DNA sequence: TCAGGATGTATATATCTGACACGTGCCTGGAGACTAGGGAGTAATCCCCTTGGCGGTTAAAACGCGGGGGACAGCGCGTACGTGCGTTTAAGCGGTGCTAGAGCTGTCTACGACCAATTGAGCGGCCTCGGCACCGGGATTCTCGA
DNA sequence: TCGAGAATCCCGGTGCCGAGGCCGCTCAATTGGTCGTAGACAGCTCTAGCACCGCTTAAACGCACGTACGCGCTGTCCCCCGCGTTTTAACCGCCAAGGGGATTACTCCCTAGTCTCCAGGCACGTGTCAGATATATACATCCTGA
């Protein structure tokens, strides 16, 4: 009977029981699924090793070993479909990437 | 025998339209019987047969209740209705008022008639646009009218007259246009009020599903409107196999024909007019084709076996390969006509006998389509191998349909295949010329026999009437051939009850009627490719046809004609539907 | 005193993703909360989602409905991938 | 000297380009102490809010700046008015 | 502890500061009744963001108003702030 | 075939408000679900409402807060003078 | 023993049973109270009766015993605060009233 | 001399005409095979209700009603009467769609 | 030859140009530009199309193919264009 | 086009400051074990939703031509914030207390689940009839020119 | 400066189809009597906010000063408004199968519920190193003048 964490199982990070029990008493649902917790801890890897990946591009492009919130806006907002979903919430000290009009510079 | 108990069931209900305004007795219990038509009479005489009906239609004034003509088209309806319009404006002395409906595409001869036969009776017609509509609206409400023309779709719109105003006698055409309950104009005649007496008029018999129970079987009558409504489960499965629909059900039929002896009248010209000699019915099967090969059936297999499998994955491609065009660049990439695109499919590839054949024999054809994509991509091909030909459709517009006619008809016009579709044209089409008739398809209802026959069959075509009817091996189109033509034959009963419904000679409903019942036994018979030259021989009418197509085989049996057909090239079959799904 | 955090979860994806790349509290803190609400928006309307049939329980299907509702794009199809990848590994074994 | 616009150039580069924090915090401190005295008395706030709110507001009205300036420029006059700025705060549904 | 009482409590913002602040979101040219106008928006939506965090923290039988509070505030404004918590 | 809706609810506010007045299939649905939306924004953001100081049950403080803070300007003093007036008139029997 | 509604108690229209059990089988929170569902029946009452009640003197204004979702609309936009909720959330058949641009009309 | 009006004044009457009645003014019909035409791209054979050709149908045309209003409003305030792809592609832009 | 349904007024024109002209006088717009139209038929079919990806969605997750008003409803709903009446 | 100045930059360095990792207590997530109720794959079942078409009727939809007027550059000029230059000066900044209440835990209940029993309240089918849509036709009201 | 044509509401009646009732049914609202339990005060820490408070200094403000720029005006044409005319496909109605959403009903079944037992992440000290300010320098880039 050797405890072996469910989460290992499937070659994850983010456990499978903190989101399972925590959607449990977070009273989304009346009952709660076997796999749902699973898939959500598969988005939340692809998702956070995407964003974080594409960070670590940006840090790497700045020749910074580590990561900046200005980074992480760079990162966003450079990507298309991922600057399409956070395009309405806004950032905590990201800012704004440098952007020049067409006719606003002089000749 | 529930039949027989209505005898004393209309005796309550029979006074409805007399007093507010056996079946014979209560009929005939009045005596009133003139044969001869009336001197005011002008235009022409009345024919044996239009002399009896004008009595039998005076046979249902004895009573003066509803009655119904069956009889075939071409036998002059308007001559028989217009005749008791003023028949009834003589003898009695009541004037009027009659209403008469009949469809726009006859209102021209409707409207014509009104010269020869009753010159004196002042007529009113609705017809274009509104303000030429209201030119006539008016003049009416001042108590302006004889009879009345109008059509259906305005019955809607005509509700502002008929809802003050109040007739006695109405009168209509097109009866089997009526046969959908529910229809508005079904419930703007309950909502048009009432009138004293009215005819229903239909140029067919009941068609398609169960016989008629809305209209004939209920509505028109005044014992039969409720009566039925109970009934109509018991007389239904009436239409375990010699026991039924054999031994009793005989006699259950026989009372179904007991009791419309009054009602309806319907008398062929064969038995009257006789002027066509006969036809010929004859059929044709052939097989399946590349793209027609078993690949259909796994065509089949890919949707199911969109949706409306029946039309979409069945009747579109059995006839033409490729529907919706999104698969032509499939087998054809270049999307341009080159040969033998067309006969790659297996009911189009025996014209390709014909067509040769009838050219130098000196034939005209009759072509009727359904699945109206049919009718461009036919055509098309028909560019490349450079015959003469005339088109029509439903689009036509009412313009051309007249005029396309007088150049169709024209002796020296070499033009021969003639395109048509069966619910086009309204049968009034008027063609005489064309002595052949093609059919890629199978119609459910019989109206595929009452229309496109009626304009063969018609009067001016002495000569020999042949039909070809394209059926093909294992497919889906065969099942639909015993539903549509056999099992809707229970209406040769119907084409069996007007001749004894007529005068009715004692021995047609029994020893004539049992040959009937001898057609049922070719049925299990039938239920048990070909051959190029076999249909070579059935499709010429005398010797020196059988002479001359002889001089034509020699001359295109020498040489091969690639094959008479093309198969599935081996390629496509995985590669069409893969990628669609 | 008592407070929960993903942490040391995002810093192992770190070290699996970028080794040599580092991070700090405040990005930790931007993506802890970032995965939070992400999870507040998938689960927030997967409940609805399974409120519309009358469903009681919440199943795998909930979610991918609710998150392949949730992010317009191509990135769906890389979600479905590596989750539905992810549910067959747990299933199969 | 410089040609009138460049360093405006210049300084727009040098602020869009650097990420670090613009407006100053004790002025917004006592700003939003002052108006939080007129709801309630004796109010805690924390730097990590102010903080909060002072970025909050700080790259909204950036954005609001910067929606001014599209609709500036779609006018074709570069200065922004009043005008451009009221119709923004009201195409963005406030007022 | 002890209490200051000093002038200058709406306009406080000082142009330069304002004026940079614009910079950063792209403008080329302010005009001079920019500022006013930027601190009456400012102003209203200072009122909205605060009347928030007062409802929260006065349903919360709180003395003290905390970032969470105003996490929320925005939350439920449109806007979600990371890295502070919630 | 079994559904519910407020109709006569919603009607006899007709009655009471406006005697005279009527009112059409397509605005009592339009009013449906307009109150139930209403309602589902009141309990919607009271759920989150109770769940940030981590109550289980909620109460009517609750609601309170929610569509006090739901809904801006004066109309939320009378929704507090009718709403607590009904409050004190119900517990008072 | 005699039953009698406790909305019927508060003098309401709107039931509290009704929303109390939708409420509580409507997954929003894990337990319920005892004057929420009262404390709603009475914003459904003034909410219903206010807005019921701008419609009644818009159908008055244009001569209407019935009301018309057009007169609900101008009820709505007409009020400040009333088209300031509602005014992020659209109509059905509603529509727009009229309005004339300053300078859009000719002198 | 037949009779005209000055330009502009039917297009007052016109939008008084509109704007003061409620009835639909798009067509059904080829908004009805707009939308099972731009369906039948993601899914094979949906099946669609005449009353969510309503809602979807009144939910777009208001909506893009109130994108030509502000569209005009865009217009009136940059002086020009004559709205261009700009004033509406500023206000899908507003919007925050794009 | 003319067979090919390729050839035909293509089906985003259905809307037409009184049609549009109409509704942009519900709008309250006057004068109306050449690019409106095509531009305007652009972003109807880009938010259109978002709208039935949302509605295959909410009906295809179901399992049924019938795509309902109520499920409008929802993806409206979700958007923030809530449409009442219906729901 | 290049002399003479305002803004960036990478090569030592050295120097505060936070991130990382290397071990410890401690709440806790899972892994067997056993009941209980949500749901699914069956199967009738009746009303709408889809395919192929016809027959018509319009009020819109499209095209052609006149022509009115505003987009649309081009020009002149009166300001006015942009750009320095001093001159205050309040923002920080680290260095002192102070404390009101956030938070954490302990304890005694008033209070919502929860089941069994009881019914009026509200939801599906009739019914009928007064307010609303519609067609005239005429009294203006509105718009545009002599 | 006003007097000439169309456009539109005001009545003046008429169909007409849902709105309000009205009634039968039936089932979720209501009541009574358990029953387990968050939660509502009560007490105790202790802590980070709240003021001075002297000291320092980049930032803000008043002032001079001065070319860009927007505001106003002005001519040109070309595009859409608005007339007319064709023309024309949605809107109804009507054919004729075939098939897809919802209600009982039932009986297997999969994840709450709970109970026992164990190992994993997280608050906490820790000491070592990645990064930000301070500084000098050939090189990168805009201005004013020829």
């Amino acid at each position: 009977a050797k405890a072996k964490t469910r989460s290992s199982r499937a070659g994850l990070q983010f456990p499978v029981g903190r989101v399972h029990r925590l959607l449990r008493k977070g009273n989304y649902a009346e009952r709660v699924g076997a796999g749902a917790p699973v898939y959500l801890a598969a988005v939340l890897e692809y998702l956070t090793a995407e964003i974080l990946e594409l960070a670590g591009n940006a840090a790497r492009d700045n020749k910074k070993t580590r990561i900046i919130p200005r980074h992480l806006q760079l990162a966003v907002r450079n990507d298309e479909e991922l600057n399409k979903l956070l395009g309405r919430v806004t950032i905590a000290q990201g800012g704004v990437l440098p952007n020049i009009q067409s006719v606003l510079l002089p000749k | 025998l529930l039949d027989q108990t209505k005898d004393t069931r209309i005796t309550h209900l029979l006074r409805q339209t007399n007093a507010f305004l056996d079946y014979y007795n209560v009929a005939h219990r009045i005596k009133e019987d003139i044969k001869k038509q009336p001197s005011i009479l002008v235009g022409g005489t009345l024919k044996d047969y239009q002399i009896k009906g004008l009595q039998w239609m005076v046979s249902l004034f004895n009573n003066h209740l509803n009655g119904i003509l069956a009889d075939e088209m071409g036998l002059g309806k308007t001559i028989q209705t217009i005749s008791l319009l003023t028949y009834l404006y003589e003898m009695k002395n009541i004037r009027g008022p009659y209403l008469v409906i009949v469809p726009l595409s006859t209102l021209s001869n409707w409207s014509s008639e009104f010269a020869k036969w009753a010159p004196t009776l002042r007529t009113i017609s609705f017809k274009g646009s509104p303000n030429e509509r209201k030119a006539k609206q008016a003049k009416i409400r001042a108590g302006e009218f004889d009879v009345v023309l109008t059509t259906f779709e305005y019955i809607i719109k005509e509700r502002a007259l008929l809802s003050k105003v109040k007739w006695v006698h109405m009168i209509i055409d097109e009866g089997h246009r009526m046969k959908n309950a529910q229809s508005k104009l079904s419930l703007t005649l309950n909502t048009h009020y009432h009138a004293d007496y009215r005819l229903i008029l239909t140029g067919t018999p009941l068609q398609n599903n169960l016989p008629e129970l809305w209209a004939l079987l209920n509505f028109v009558l005044p014992k039969i409107f409720n009566s039925v409504k109970s009934f109509d489960e018991w007389f239904n499965t009436p239409f375990d196999k010699i026991e039924l629909s054999e031994e009793e059900t005989l006699l259950v039929i026989r009372r179904l024909h007991k009791v419309l002896r009054p009602f309806l009248l319907r008398r062929l010209k064969k038995d009257v007019e006789k002027e066509l000699p006969d036809k010929v019915e004859k059929v044709v099967k052939c097989k399946m084709s590349a793209l027609q090969q078993i690949m259909y059936q796994q065509m089949l297999k890919y949707r199911r076996l969109g949706f409306n499998n029946q039309i979409m994955q069945l009747k579109k491609i059995c006839n033409h390969p490729f529907v919706f065009e999104e698969v032509e660049d499939q087998i054809n990439p270049t999307r341009e006509t080159n040969d033998d695109i067309w006969r790659v499919a297996g009911k189009f590839e025996l014209l390709d006998r014909i067509l040769p054949k009838l050219k130098a024999t000196g034939h005209r054809v009759l072509i009727f389509f359904q699945m109206t994509q049919i009718m461009d991509i036919m055509e098309d091909f028909l560019r490349y191998i450079n015959i003469k030909y005339l088109r029509l459709d439903g689009h036509t517009k009412s313009d051309e349909r007249s005029e396309l006619l007088r150049l169709f008809n024209a002796p020296d016009s070499e033009y021969l295949c003639f395109i048509l579709s069966t619910r086009a044209g309204g049968l009034g089409l008027n063609l005489q010329t064309a002595d052949t008739v093609i059919i890629f398809d199978t119609d459910w209802n019989p109206h595929q026999d009452l229309q496109a026959q009626d304009r063969a069959h018609r009067i001016g075509q002495k000569n020999e009437v042949r039909i070809l009817r394209l059926i093909t091996t294992n497919s889906v189109e065969e099942v639909i051939l015993e539903r549509a033509y056999k099992k809707l034959d229970i209406d040769g009963k119907v084409i069996q009850a007007g001749k004894f419904d007529n005068k009715s000679t004692s021995e047609e409903q029994e020893a004539l009627l049992r040959s009937l019942l001898d057609a049922e036994e070719e049925r299990r018979k039938k239920r048990e490719e070909l051959k190029d030259s076999e249909i070579n021989e059935i499709l010429a009418r005398n010797d020196e046809e059988m002479a001359v197509l002889t001089r034509m085989d020699e001359d295109r049996s020498k040489k091969e004609e690639k094959s008479r057909l093309l198969e599935k090239k081996r390629e496509e079959s995985e590669s069409a539907a893969v990628y669609n799904g | 005193t008592r407070k929960e955090s993903y942490a040391i979860y995002v810093y192992k994806v770190l070290k699996q993703v970028h080794p040599d790349t580092g991070i700090s509290s405040k990005a930790m803190s931007i993506m802890n909360s970032f995965v939070n609400d992400v999870f507040e928006r998938i689960a927030g309307e997967a409940s609805r989602l399974a409120h519309y049939n009358k469903r009681s329980t919440i199943t795998s299907r909930e979610i991918q409905t609710a998150v392949r509702l949730l992010l317009p794009g191509e990135l769906a199809k890389h979600a479905v991938s590596e989750g539905t990848k992810a549910v067959t590994k747990y299933t199969s074994a | 000297r410089y040609r009138p616009g460049t360093v405006a150039l210049r300084e727009i580069r040098r602020y869009q380009k650097s990420t670090e924090l613009l407006i100053r915090k004790l002025p917004f401190q006592r700003l939003v102490r002052e108006i939080a005295q007129d709801f309630k008395t004796d109010l805690r706030f924390q730097s990590s809010a102010v903080m909060a709110l002072q970025e909050a507001s700080e790259a909204y009205l950036v954005a609001l700046f910067e929606d001014t300036n599209l609709c500036a420029i779609h006018a074709k006059r570069v200065t922004i008015m009043p005008k451009d700025i009221q119709l923004a705060r009201r195409i963005r549904g406030e007022r | 502890r002890h209490r200051k009482v000093l002038r200058d409590n709406i306009q406080g913002i000082t142009k330069p500061a304002i004026r940079r602040l614009a910079r950063r979101g792209g403008v080329k040219r302010i005009s001079g009744l920019i500022y006013e106008e930027t601190r009456g928006v400012l102003k209203v939506f200072l009122e909205n963001v605060i009347r928030d965090a007062v409802t929260y923290t006065e349903h919360a039988k709180r003395k003290t108003v905390t970032a969470m509070d105003v996490v929320y505030a925005l939350k439920r404004q449109g806007r979600t702030l990371y890295g502070f918590g919630g």
